[PDB]
């Protein structure tokens, strides 16, 4: 009965943390990608031109 | 490390570790106009890349600055790569300076006050590496002295003009003796003991703990004339031991090993039996003399590294007192490392089931010779090559172009041809043939040989190809200086060679292929590329320039380059044992393969079948087994395992742990130090319900019955299909059948392979009438495509071929109570009536499993079994040395995630980072590490390499699907939950045109599902997971303002490309990485700007992208960022012809 | 978990047995990597084709270099003359050192302490060991508080004690005796002496000379004197 | 306590390494008084 909420209690800290720390990075990954791609589709597009 | 004061008494401690290209950067900054007048107008770029060797001296606080470089030929032009032998003794005929035993210097600098212990160090590093190279030569114009510094150490010698002008250059000297001694060898003494014994000691207790503290003393005391005991001895006292012993069990080595190479072990005798009359395996070489050889059977040395030059000085001395032995064996336990004494000796290969608890090692009396010398061919060698290459296969080949190059000048076609000849006392052996290679650029585009090379210093007249190299194995120790000297003669830098497909054509070795002896040792194995489907029709001109273009006859690329040609590259003798290969295991052999860092000796498979993809199959073949599209047939060509993996066919039976060793049935043994087990997931026969149709139950009692294993006999027209030797032995014996022309056949399981084989016999041409496929209800009420539509359309396929579909049901007995070999007839139950059906042949897919044989051979490992076999985080099973990965393998139920496993992740994600672990086991070079924290134990870690399924389907469709790892849910689940995705998809199923993706509310990539009649790029597509719709150039909007007519189009236009060139991902890091610099006082990061505003720490009235994208654009991280690219493309470029920088204009 | 270290040293060769493995050759039938057949047979060439060149002269005219030791060293001590006696039998109990050891053992501890630190440890300036004419100058009242009333007078060599010494001068000159020569080296010594050596044997009472010990060779011994002949080395 | 058969499995499980250098091995038997009195009963 303790080891049981030891362990819920364990498993359920991580996946909230897990989950909330990946949520933030998600967003820093949107941004670089969006100052990468208009520059690397710009300049691609320019060359062919 | 050396402690060194400065003249102000401020101390440092210091290490000498080999240049690493950020060094040259700190270094460059040393560099000094004084410098310049020693090596002026040398930029270290052109002269490390052409390096024999870098050498850096470096501080416990990382500052760096001591350097070197050395090359094989002197610098301000005073000789000649071509020769400077003779030009020398004509400064002094006494010093024997040759290649053999000869560098010069080219460049130094460091902080003077630990500049002047700096040189001291790295002198008596080369010395300590190079054991030959018995002096340094130093040369500068003679209007300068060397002035203090190198006055420590070099000495003048007469001078040599410059070759064209009145312009002269001084010579001075550095001696190997001075800086690094010689041993001195006598022949052991009782006192000698003592100071030895602390050495074994620290080494060993168990040797003292059989003994006795003076079993070293009485083995001196022991020696006569069959066992000489024998030290060296430094001021005055002895700090190594070697035991020889003239006995050899002869008949051991004659049963365990191929002498063949190796006769000499024996005398000659006139009987020669050294031929036979699969029996060649079975066959031994009777030798017929007496035994010529002795072995070494104890040896220590230690200052420790005064080892390294003197345990090949004993050999010397070893072979004086044996007047009648020529050869000198050493067998070596397995896990022992080859230190230096060893590494001289060739590794003797055992035979084809040999099994010894040792391997064992061969050196020559020759190899003491120093008179090896190479020169370049004339007419006499043909006499001396003839001798050699008699056993040769390809001896008249290489004969015929010996001859032809003394002829000709040039190969039969004219380009350059260039052969050697290795000269020993008068007499040769040696032979090396190369070719001057071309299609640099085919390498360059399909391989990654950048890894090596800074190719734009090097140019297209650089380069050599070898084609043939045959030696006397036991100069091949000496070899890696003959490749040296090879590359300075022919005035190359990179010697190539090609690993041609070992299947070949269906006979010939085609010409391509190469007579490969020992030099696969010294190369390197380069890391296969992944080039871009090219749209080549809406490019014309602007292709990738068609040579890189072109197909050519697959195969793996090894290589040297002079850098590389010192490295010793320490082998590991580990018995590293890998088990099977399905879904996943050959992941865990690329990267052993492609870490040039080490060298695997042992490493075994063991498989069903051995490697994978041995078949040339035609694509139909294929067509059977629904794929994960991330190997293939050129893939496996390129990685090329077999190269250097040990193969064994059949799978395995049993483990055994307390041996450390695992059965393949009939009682064949083999032994393992580390045993990784990846059987994959494997189908399992599909058993009958037992409980009929013909009992009308009610099905959640048969379902039950369902679950159950299959123990009778196996019907021979009931198939079981893991792998393309099982599809090619079913498909003969289709083709060898009337059934195909007429038959009733079941193809049964709800599986995505089950239409992949509805298809593969619609391709064969079974009537689709013929066709029929019953599909039980799951567990889980996701289908095996969770697209309705796409599902929908394949069924309207099924409808227009005929094919006989049945939901619901679940399999009744086959023959019911009759003989079941062969089916013929077969019912089925379902929730409302029975059904029967004409059944000529049933295929299975429908449930995989671990094996029950495999299973039980875990059990009686008394591995931990739960279903499926059980691991922590970090792959260890609840044997320390044993471990195991892939969809076979689950968690402890503490980690409360039974639905999350190896299973949901890509394969290759698994074997990559599992061989990442077990290599911090085996490479010396980054730090022993701890085992996991238990705070590790606490969590599965969110891999991210996407799954692949893809498929072609009923009525010649394509299908591609890519996950990110998830428990399944259906999708109108989650399509109907709005806390999910925008999903973008331009699709008609039916029409053979379709796409769909999911994107996430943050707003980037996470699904693909396609489905078509054209042969998508999926190469292409897979670097589509997991992108934003920003770079899919704002995606989303395209999507919605009705812009895109379709995707597979518009992913033709040339700036996708780069998104799916595998540089641009590291390109993306390195830009990630140039925002996480810090540009200004006042300023945080982009990043942490980005973090303040999206994590409510600013509040704003526009929203957060606004902000941001002003804020960047505003800012000048926006010119690094565009800086950065156009230099990427400027490298890239010759990739890809479509990037703008300067460079085009 | 797993280690890579031993005493790295062979075994199997040993004509003693063929015997535990039973049948080696009992694994499964190997495919070879590539690489080792690249090594085989077919494409390596014999050892029989090779040349056996000529000359173990060759080789040594090869060499290149001064070993170690070999110059420095010498000198022209005889060796066996270093060593100790010790009385430990020629065939000692296998468990026990045999007897070489413990002559080495013995000579290196010797080496190994300095007589000088000794007696100054005991509380004696050699230089005050010796005889010294009295400074008639200052002649040493007892106030003076000199541990004697008077310095040395009495020579030493009258107490001067045979008691301690492990060998008669004639055994010392025969262990002098490097075996098979007819005629002894010195053996090697240390000796207290004075420092200006003409004034020494002049005045070896001079109040100034200065006693120090010094490393000598032994030239010969006089019964008649009970005197031994002796020279500091070069 | 109760853990005999245990013992016959670890008792094959016993490895089977040889003497590392037999010369050694026969020179030490070699000054064993016992053998040395054999040689004077020889």
């Amino acid at each position: 009965k303790a080891e049981k909420q030891v362990t819920l209690a364990l498993q359920r800290q991580r996946n909230l943390h897990e989950d909330k720390l990946s949520v933030i990075e998600n967003h820093l990954g949107d941004l670089e990608g969006r100052v990468l791609a208009d520059m690397f589709d710009f300049l691609s597009k320019e060359l062919v031109r | 490390m050396s402690i060194l004061t400065s003249p102000r008494g401020k101390v440092e401690v210091v290490h000498c570790r080999r240049t690493e290209s950020q060094d040259i950067f700190c270094i460059k900054n040393l560099v000094r106009k004084f410098t310049q007048k020693l090596f002026g107008r040398l930029n270290i770029i052109y002269l490390l890349e052409k390096a024999n060797l870098a050498v850096t001296v470096c501080n416990d606080k990382e500052e760096i600055m001591a350097h070197s470089i050395f090359l094989d030929y002197p610098n301000w032009n005073v000789a000649k790569q071509d020769n400077w032998i003779p030009l020398f003794r004509e400064l002094d005929k006494e010093i024997p300076c040759t290649p053999l035993n000869t560098l010069f210097m080219h460049f130094f600098v460091a902080v003077d006050e630990y500049a002047t212990g700096c040189l001291k160090e790295i002198i008596r590093t080369v010395f300590k590496a190079v054991p030959e190279l018995y002096f340094i030569f130093l040369i500068v114009p003679t209007y300068l002295s060397l002035g203090s510094t190198l006055i420590t150490v070099f000495d003048q010698v007469g001078n040599i003009p410059c070759l064209n002008y009145n312009e002269d250059f001084a010579v001075h000297i550095c001696h190997r003796h001075n800086h690094y001694p010689q041993l001195h060898i006598r022949k052991a003494r009782v006192e000698d003991h003592d100071d030895l014994m602390p050495i074994f000691m620290h080494y060993d207790n168990t040797l003292k703990e059989i003994y006795g503290e003076y079993f070293l003393a009485e083995l001196i005391e022991a020696q006569d004339k069959d066992h000489h005991a024998v030290v060296c001895e430094v001021e005055g006292k002895a700090v190594g031991f070697m035991s020889v012993c003239t006995s050899v069990n002869l008949p051991l080595l004659h049963e365990c090993f191929d002498l063949g190479p190796f006769h000499g072990f024996c005398t000659p005798h006139p009987d020669d039996i050294l031929k036979p009359s699969v029996e060649s395996s079975h066959f031994r070489p009777l030798y017929l003399g007496d035994p010529i050889a002795f072995c070494i059977q104890l040896f220590c040395i230690d200052v420790l590294i005064s080892n390294v030059s003197l345990s090949l000085d004993f050999m010397s001395f070893v072979f004086s007192l044996f007047p009648g032995k020529n050869f000198c064996l050493i067998s070596v336990p397995h896990l022992t490392p080859e230190f230096v004494l060893i590494q001289n000796f060739v590794k003797v290969v055992p035979f084809n089931n040999c099994t010894l608890d040792h391997d064992l090692y061969v050196f020559h009396r020759a190899g003491l010779l120093r008179s090896i010398t190479i020169r370049l061919a004339k007419f006499l060698d043909t006499a001396g090559v003839e001798k050699l290459v008699s056993t040769l296969l390809l001896s008249t080949k290489i004969l015929d172009d010996l001859a032809q190059y003394n002829e000709a000048g040039r190969d039969p076609d004219g380009t350059a041809l260039q052969v050697f000849v290795a000269e020993v006392a008068d007499q040769i052996v040696g032979i090396a043939v190369i070719r001057k290679e071309m299609d640099i650029e085919y390498i360059r585009s399909h391989y990654n040989i950048e890894d090596f090379i800074y190719f734009s210093h090097h140019q297209q007249e650089e380069h050599g190809r070898l084609n043939h190299f045959a030696l006397n194995p036991i100069f091949r120790h000496y070899t890696k200086f003959f490749l040296k000297e090879i590359l300075r003669l022919g005035y190359k830098s990179c010697l190539y060679y090609p690993v041609y497909p070992q299947t070949r054509e269906g006979k010939l070795q085609s010409s391509y292929s190469h007579s490969l002896t020992s030099a696969l040792h010294y190369l390197v194995p380069v890391r296969p590329r992944r080039q871009i489907v090219y749209p080549l029709e809406k490019l014309g001109i602007n292709a990738p320039s068609k040579e890189v273009s072109k197909d050519q006859v697959s195969f793996a690329l090894n290589h040297t380059n002079r850098k590389l040609t010192l490295e010793p590259k320490v082998t590991v003798n580990a018995r590293i044992v890998v088990v099977g290969a399905s879904s996943v295991g050959i992941s865990f052999l690329e990267t052993l393969v492609f870490c040039s860092h080490l060298k695997f000796n042992n490493l075994t498979l063991i498989s069903t079948h051995g490697l994978p993809g041995k078949r040339l199959l035609h694509n139909e073949q294929r067509k059977f087994l629904a794929s994960d599209h991330c190997f293939n047939d050129k893939d496996y060509a390129l990685m090329s395992l077999c190269s250097w993996v040990n193969v064994v066919v059949g799978r395995m039976t049993a483990i055994d742990r307390a041996a450390k060793q695992v059965v393949v049935s009939k009682s064949e043994i083999v032994f393992y130090d580390h045993l990784i087990l990846c059987t994959g997931l494997q189908y399992q026969v599909p058993c009958p319900t037992g409980a009929d149709t013909e009992q009308h139950l009610t099905n959640r009692e048969v379902l039950e019955l369902s679950k159950q294993r299959y123990t009778g006999t196996v019907p021979s027209n009931l198939f079981i299909l893991n792998d393309e030797e099982d599809c090619v032995r079913m498909l003969c014996w289709l083709r060898n059948s009337s059934i195909l022309t007429e038959g009733k056949v079941i193809v049964y399981g709800n599986t995505l392979d089950a239409y992949t084989t509805v298809e593969t016999l619609l391709n064969i041409g079974m009537k689709g009438s013929g066709i029929y496929f019953v599909h039980p209800p799951t567990e889980s009420n996701i289908t095996c495509i969770n697209n309705n539509d796409v599902e929908s359309a394949v069924e309207d396929a099924l409808s227009a071929a005929g094919v006989t579909v049945f939901h619901d049901a679940l399999l009744a007995q086959w023959n019911h109570g009759q003989h079941p070999d062969p089916i013929y007839n077969a019912c089925f139950t379902t929730s409302t009536k029975p059904i029967r059906l004409e059944c000529s042949a049933f295929f299975s897919f429908y449930k995989k499993n671990v094996d029950y044989e495999t299973f039980k051979a875990f059990n009686d490992a008394c591995l931990v079994y739960d279903g499926r076999l059980v691991i922590d985080t970090t792959f260890h099973t609840n044997d320390i040395a044993i471990r195991a990965a892939g969809s076979l393998t689950k968690f402890s139920n503490r980690y409360y995630s039974n639905e999350w496993t190896h299973s949901n992740f890509s394969s290759k994600e698994i074997g990559f980072q599992l061989a990442a672990a077990m290599l911090s086991l085996f490479d010396p070079t980054l730090e022993p590490v701890t085992e996991p924290p238990a705070d590790l134990d606490r969590l599965i870690p969110m891999y991210k390499g996407a799954k692949i399924q893809g498929g072609i389907l009923p009525g010649s469709y394509h299908y591609l699907h890519i996950s990110k790892p998830a428990i399944p849910t259906p999708l109108n689940l989650q399509r109907s939950q709005p806390d999910f995705g925008s999903d973008v998809v331009t699709g008609n199923a039916k029409k053979g045109t379709y796409f769909r993706l999911y994107i996430n509310n943050y707003k980037l990539v996470e699904a693909i599902t396609c489905f078509s009649k054209e042969p998508f790029p999926s190469s292409n597509y897979i670097r589509l997971f997991g992108q934003h719709e920003q770079v899919l150039n704002n995606l989303c909007t395209r999507f919605d303002d009705k812009l895109i007519p379709d995707l597979y189009s518009y992913f033709t236009e040339p700036w996708c490309m780069a998104l799916f060139h595998d540089r641009f991902i590291d390109l993306k890091k390195e830009l990630r990485q140039i925002l996480i610099s810090k540009q200004e006082e006042d300023k945080p990061t982009m990043e942490e700007i980005a973090y303040r505003l999206e994590e409510e720490e600013i509040n704003l009235n526009e929203k957060p992208q606004k902000y941001l994208q002003r804020v960047f654009e505003d800012s000048i991280y926006k010119s690094l960022l565009e800086k950065s690219i156009l230099d990427y493309l400027h490298y890239n470029q010759y990739h890809l012809p479509m990037y703008a920088w300067p460079g085009i204009i | 978990p797993l280690m890579k270290q031993r005493g790295f040293y062979s075994d199997i060769l040993s004509p003693g047995t063929l015997d535990k493995l039973g049948n080696v050759c009992c694994g499964p039938y190997m495919s070879q990597n590539l690489i080792r057949q690249a090594d085989l047979d077919k494409f390596t060439p014999k050892v029989d084709s090779f040349v056996i060149p000529e000359d173990f002269q060759e080789r040594v005219e090869q060499q290149i270099i001064g070993a170690t030791t070999r110059l420095l060293t010498q000198t022209d001590f005889p060796l066996q003359s270093y060593e100790p006696k010790v009385q430990v039998p020629f065939q000692v109990l296998p468990g026990q050192c045999p007897r070489k050891i413990e002559i080495e053992r013995r000579k290196q501890q010797y080496l190994r302490l300095d007589i000088e630190q000794l007696l100054t440890s005991e509380g004696i300036d050699s230089n005050k060991l010796m005889p010294r004419h009295p400074d008639l100058q200052h002649p040493q009242t007892i106030e003076q508080g000199r541990d004697p009333l008077f310095p040395i007078y009495l020579p030493l060599k009258v107490f001067d004690n045979e008691e301690f010494d492990c060998r008669t001068p004639t055994e010392w000159l025969n262990m002098g005796l490097e075996p098979g020569s007819q005629n002894r080296k010195p053996v090697p010594g240390k000796a207290l002496l004075p420092t200006d050596d003409d004034l020494g044997h002049e005045d070896p009472k001079n109040q100034e000379l200065d006693y120090r010990w010094c490393e000598v060779g032994v030239l010969d011994y006089d019964e008649e004197k009970k005197l031994y002949l002796v020279q500091k080395t070069d | 306590h109760t853990t005999k058969a245990q013992e016959r499995t670890r008792k094959r499980q016993q490895p089977v390494k040889l003497e590392p250098l037999p010369v050694l091995k026969v020179y030490q038997d070699h000054k064993q008084p016992e053998y040395i009195y054999e040689q004077n009963r020889q």
